[PDB]
């Protein structure tokens, strides 16, 4: 039953792993994202200029 | 017994490797939010 009981919260620990990695991935994706996007902000700073 | 110690041991090993995504999460959201900071101020500016 003990087995049983690894089998239930091992895969649980690995889902919420991988949702983990899922905040990650989307996070630094965002991150990413900003900085090509702090990139053209920078453009649009030397239009300020 | 020995499978169980073994499995118990990857269980904490996954769990561990959990607390560290948790570390990294937490930093990409400072940075995020300092950045966001960043883009606020620029935003203040383009009004001016």
């Amino acid at each position: 039953q003990h087995i049983i009981r690894l089998e239930s919260l091992q895969a649980e620990i690995k889902m919420l792993s991988d949702r983990k990695r899922e905040l990650e991935h989307r996070l630094s994706a965002t991150l990413e994202e900003n900085d090509l996007l702090q990139g053209t902000v920078e453009e649009l700073q030397d239009r300020v200029l | 017994n020995q499978h169980i110690i073994r499995l118990e041991s990857l269980q904490a090993e996954i769990k561990m490797l959990s607390d560290r995504k948790r570390e990294l999460e937490h930093r990409l959201s400072a940075t995020l939010e300092e950045n966001d900071l960043l883009q606020g101020t620029v935003e203040e500016l383009q009004d001016r």
